RNA sequence: AGUAUGAAAAUGAUUAUUUUAUAAGCAAUCAUGAAUAUAUUAUAUUAUAUUAAUGAUGUACCUUUUGUAUAAUGGGUCAGC
RNA sequence: AUAAUAAUAAUAUGGUAAUAGAACAUUUAAUGAUAAUAUAUAUUAGUUAUUAAUUAAUAUAUGUAUUAAUUAAAUAGAGAA
């Protein structure tokens, strides 16, 4: 039921940053509507923001091409990973000390779902759980924990 | 030789055996013999009748066989003779089961309400409980295709010892469940096998041991656990209790307080008794005075409705459900 | 008024008629492989006939497969117990047959201390109530 | 001399019976798990309790050491003989590489109470 | 006293005050053989047991009727009334004929706001429940009250709502017994 | 430093279930509520699986030593050798 | 006069350095049917007194085991340098 719901898979390119630096921005764009997460990336001061904004626009266009409506889309899962093949270089310090400098390259991948299907389903499920939950009985039938022991104490 | 001809002979032979159900081949089925005396069926119950219990009225193939593209295929069943079938047995089984359970519940709980009794009778002989009983006993549903049995060269005795009815192969495949009638449901087929067994155990032993099938029913059906207390749900117990007290000679009921603790607290305790005079009819607790009064009224009603007389008492006939 | 809460009865095997837990035993083997020499000699011996006569509410199979020997036991509840009988002699295969036969099909479990009685019935004497106590506390 | 009518006239009854001096408190159709393998009793055989210590109802009791076997009828049926779950524990010392395993798989005997009534 | 059995109680060789839950004490207690009257230290709200059914509730030809099991420990003379109505403490009264009843109905349909249950109850010396029995308000009065109720229920936040449904399930549990 | 495949682990982000903002120590074992998920014999008053309610017990591993939690030596982790 | 299994009575079954007996995993060599309704590997849930092998489901490769079993050999088992 999760996979069959409408979704758009947006992948970035090999961008020069670190997976820590990107996470600072991506944690903001958690469940935000794409049509507004784009504006936030536009006005962010982080270099990573510009490329994330372009990715969201492509996803919105991608969803618009599959049949979905741009105002119906919202980021459901945004994350990042190591692109691989990081170049390692040796840092030369003063008194014969050596360091290794790595140059991380990462990619940011998004998943956008439709708020007219996924969110409604989740809201429906939450309602069922609320109904299914048991009441609170002040003198509740709390189980008598402990093995009886072959003796009738009452 | 053309192998199609060999299948012709196998198919005709299987159809003939089902149409006749001879005892010579029915007695060669290990499933039948084991199923026979696992339940201690009388020695006078021929293994052919056991097969007849398992057989079902699969007379003519339906119009859904035409295409399985619509989610329905019936290849595991062979047409059966109309005379040899469980169609008449399950009616007897249903009649016996309904009568005994209703009679036995009433005898144990005379004052039961009609609606509660119908629920209790349903619980004992529901379609689900009977289906579960059949599976417990080991009755198997023939799921392999008739062709498949030919290649494997299965003797007819095995197929003759299984539950045979129109089976919707491709039922739950890929999640597409085509909805059919009760005639194409494994649950219904199994239940009527149990009813059919109840009928046969009667017909054979009705002449010499009248109270035999009923003993069998009390061994397997009414030996099951059921708490009548959990089948009740009152709405206005106070008014209904007052009507009961007026109807009988009992005095007008008044609910009074016995003990309390933590009145000004989150979870107090109140004990109230419904006094029909000096005597108390019901005991009730709760975290509120209103809750205790309701609990006490329900207890008194439950005690009246669930009274169980001793087996040595003269039979007691309830004056009927209270009408408000 | 009175409404009914529908329920279903609970199977209590033994109180009325006792239905034996095991329903079917399968004796699989292989015609090639030293792992099944014990099962072969068991099937050729006169012991399997004795087991059929003594326990005729159990259905016995013998099957040939290109693999290890086995012993499948289907029980009433629905589960199945399978035993590998590689490199075992006649008496050990018989003993494993004895274990499968005389066992309910229940999944093996861990039991606490003194947890020995499981009843689905209510209490003859009701749960202890501080208000309705033998002697009041203090 | 031993009055029993109050226990005759009861909708439910309970018994405290001992097998090898281990007390078990049971009712009609209760299940007992004896923590040993009964070699003398075969699966499906019916036992007859004859060491019942206490028999009682909601407000009454009958205690004996043991109660006379003619005053009641308690029978239990063997339903199955199974084993506990497999547990293995390592037994080792503080600075010892060698570790020994103490495998445990207990034997149980399932019993179901068939009849329990006064006589 | 139908039976003269010695009276006992759940006893432990230890101190019950500090060792109530110690099962060994009850294991190691031995009582002399015979019969014992050991009362149950519990309530009987949902107990069908034959030893808690009231005497008046069993058949006339019941042997257990003579036996005094359901002891009348509590006396009515000292237990105060709980949520009892005025018509219960003071006997029911039947003093209205058709003429007054028609007046009650006509008065209510005329102007329910001024002529309410309490007003009619005080005027004719009858209970508000009775006015429900005989009188029926105008459909407009019910419709505005129902709409008024819905408005009250609308302003609730999530917590109140959940609490109210919680109350509803508790009621079912009370009556289920 | 051949070519294909690659749900091997360490490691990173996100999501899902459960627990967590009045409680203190080798992070586990046992006792025991509650929530959640699966189950084509849950007939259920059902069985498993995950989860830091709460209670009891619990001084990492190896080497060397009469003797180590020792604040005595060796170990960031995983894979191959 | 033996071997396997099961009964009854009795005795014993902590263990460093060390001694003695018996087994399991991986690879190679000799003999060695079967086969996509099978075989190998991995995950999950069961079975067998369980470092192992098995049942079922799922996923990927292969028209396919140096496969079961008896011997003969080891670059034959890693939290410890
Ligand atoms: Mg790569
Ligand atoms: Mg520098
Ligand atoms: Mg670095
Ligand atoms: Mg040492
Ligand atoms: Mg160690
Ligand atoms: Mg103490
Ligand atoms: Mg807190
Ligand atoms: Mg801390
Ligand atoms: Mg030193
Ligand atoms: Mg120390
Ligand atoms: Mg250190
Ligand atoms: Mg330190
Ligand atoms: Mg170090
Ligand atoms: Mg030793
Ligand atoms: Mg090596
Ligand atoms: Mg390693
Ligand atoms: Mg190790």
């Amino acid at each position: 039921i999760e996979v069959l719901e409408p979704s758009v898979y947006a992948q970035s390119y090999r961008i020069k940053s670190s997976m820590k630096k990107a996470t600072l921005l991506l944690r903001l764009l958690g469940g935000l509507d794409v049509m507004k997460a784009i504006s936030q990336c536009h006005f962010s001061n982080k270099k990573i923001a510009r490329e994330v904004a372009e990715l969201l626009q492509k996803g919105v266009k991608d969803g618009q091409k599959l049949g979905l409506k741009p105002e119906d889309l919202y980021i459901s899962q945004i994350w990042t990973g190591s692109d691989g093949f990081w170049r390692k270089r040796v840092e030369f310090k003063a008194r014969t000390r050596i360091g290794i400098i790595s140059h991380p390259y990462i990619h940011v991948r998004c998943i956008l779902r439709t708020k007219s299907v996924t969110k409604r389903r989740l809201a429906y499920e939450a309602h069922l759980k609320e109904q299914k939950r048991a009441p609170w009985v002040q003198l509740g039938d709390k189980p008598i924990r402990g093995v009886t022991g072959g003796v009738y104490k009452w | 030789e053309s192998e199609l001809a060999k299948y012709k002979e196998y198919y005709q032979g299987l159809k003939s055996t089902v149409n006749e159900i001879p005892e010579s081949v029915a007695s060669k089925s290990p499933s039948l013999r084991t199923l026979h005396k696992r339940l201690q069926l009388p020695n006078e119950l021929t293994y052919s009748t056991l097969s007849r219990c398992l057989t079902c009225p699969s007379a003519k193939l339906p119009d859904k066989i035409n295409n399985p593209t619509k989610g329905a295929a019936f290849v595991n069943t062979v047409p059966t003779n109309k005379y040899l079938d469980n169609h008449g047995l399950n009616i007897m089984g249903k009649n016996l089961l309904s009568y005994h359970v209703t009679k036995s519940i009433i005898q144990k709980y005379p004052r039961l309400p009609t609606v509660v009794l119908n629920a209790a009778v349903n619980a004992y002989i529901s379609e689900a409980v009977l289906a579960h009983i059949a599976k417990y006993w080991g009755i198997e549903v023939e799921t392999t295709s008739v062709l498949s049995r030919y290649l494997k060269m299965e003797p007819f005795e095995f197929t003759l010892g299984r539950l045979k009815f129109f089976n919707n192969s491709l039922n739950s495949k890929d999640g597409i469940e085509l909805i059919t009638g009760k005639n194409f449901s494994e649950t219904s087929a199994l239940a009527m096998s149990v009813r059919s067994i109840i009928a046969a155990i009667w017909a054979v032993t009705e002449q010499k041991d009248s109270q035999a099938v009923y003993r069998f029913i009390d061994d397997h059906i009414m030996s099951r656990k059921l708490d009548i207390t959990k089948m009740f749900q009152f709405e206005q117990p106070t008014r209904e209790l007052a009507m009961l007290c007026r109807r009988e000679g009992l005095e007008k009921p008044v609910s009074k307080l016995v003990a309390e603790s933590g009145r000004l607290s989150k979870s107090p305790v109140f004990i109230v008794h419904v006094f029909s005079g000096e005597e108390t009819l019901g005991e009730g607790y709760g975290s509120s005075l209103k809750e205790a009064k309701a609990r006490a009224a329900t207890d008194a009603l439950m005690k009246w409705y669930c009274y169980e007389p001793l087996a040595q008492q003269e039979p007691v006939i309830d004056p009927g459900t209270v009408v408000v | 008024v009175v409404k009914a809460i529908a329920r279903n009865s609970i199977g209590r095997n033994g109180v009325g008629a006792f239905v034996f837990p095991c329903r079917k035993i399968t004796l699989q083997f292989c015609n090639w492989g030293g792992s099944s020499e014990g099962m072969r000699k068991f099937l050729t011996s006169k012991r399997l006939d004795k087991w059929g006569q003594e326990f005729p509410w159990i259905q016995f199979e013998v099957m040939r497969k290109s693999g290890h020997p086995l012993l499948r036991a289907e029980y009433t509840n629905g589960r199945e117990k399978v035993i590998c009988v590689r490199n075992l002699n006649i008496d050990n295969v018989e003993n494993k047959l004895k274990l499968l036969k005389d066992s309910d099909g229940d999944i093996l479990r861990r039991r606490t201390k003194n947890d020995n009685v499981e009843s689905l019935n209510s209490s003859v004497r009701g749960i202890w109530s501080p208000l309705h106590a033998a002697k009041r506390h203090r | 001399k031993t009055d029993t009518t109050p226990l005759k006239l009861s909708n439910e009854l309970y018994a405290i019976f001992k097998i090898h001096n281990r007390p078990y408190l049971v009712t009609e159709g209760d299940r007992v798990i004896l923590p040993f393998k009964l070699k003398q009793a075969e699966v499906g055989d019916i036992l007859n309790m004859t060491d019942v210590t206490t028999l009682g109802s909601r407000n009454y009791k009958l205690v004996g050491h043991p109660i006379n076997t003619s005053l009641y009828t308690l029978k239990a049926t063997v339903v199955g003989k199974t084993k506990r779950a497999f547990q293995t524990r390592e037994v080792t010392k503080r600075r010892n590489r060698r570790v020994r395993h103490a495998k445990s798989k207990g034997d149980l005997t399932i019993l179901r109470i068939s009849e329990l009534s006064m006589n | 006293k139908q039976f003269g059995f010695p009276k006992t109680q759940v006893t432990t060789i230890y101190n019950k005050t500090k060792s109530a839950s110690n099962y060994k004490g009850y294991l190691k207690h031995r009582d002399a053989p015979g019969m014992y009257y050991q009362p149950s230290e519990s309530i009987a709200t949902g107990s069908v047991n034959s030893e808690t059914i009231p005497r008046s509730f069993m058949a006339a030809s019941d042997p257990r009727r003579g036996l005094d099991m359901p002891v009348q420990s509590t006396k009515a003379k000292q237990c105060p009334n709980v949520l009892v109505g005025k018509s219960t403490v003071n006997g029911k009264t039947y003093h209205l004929g058709p003429q007054e009843i028609d007046e009650i109905r006509k008065l209510r349909l005329d102007n329910p706001q001024k002529y309410t249950r309490k007003f009619l109850a005080a005027k004719y010396g009858i209970s508000p429940l009775f006015v429900s029995m005989v009188s029926k308000p105008s459909e407009q009065h019910v419709q505005i009250m129902e709409s008024r109720l819905q408005e009250i229920q609308s302003r609730w936040k999530e917590k109140r709502r959940i609490a109210r449904e919680d109350r509803k399930r508790r009621k079912l549990l009370w009556y289920q017994a």
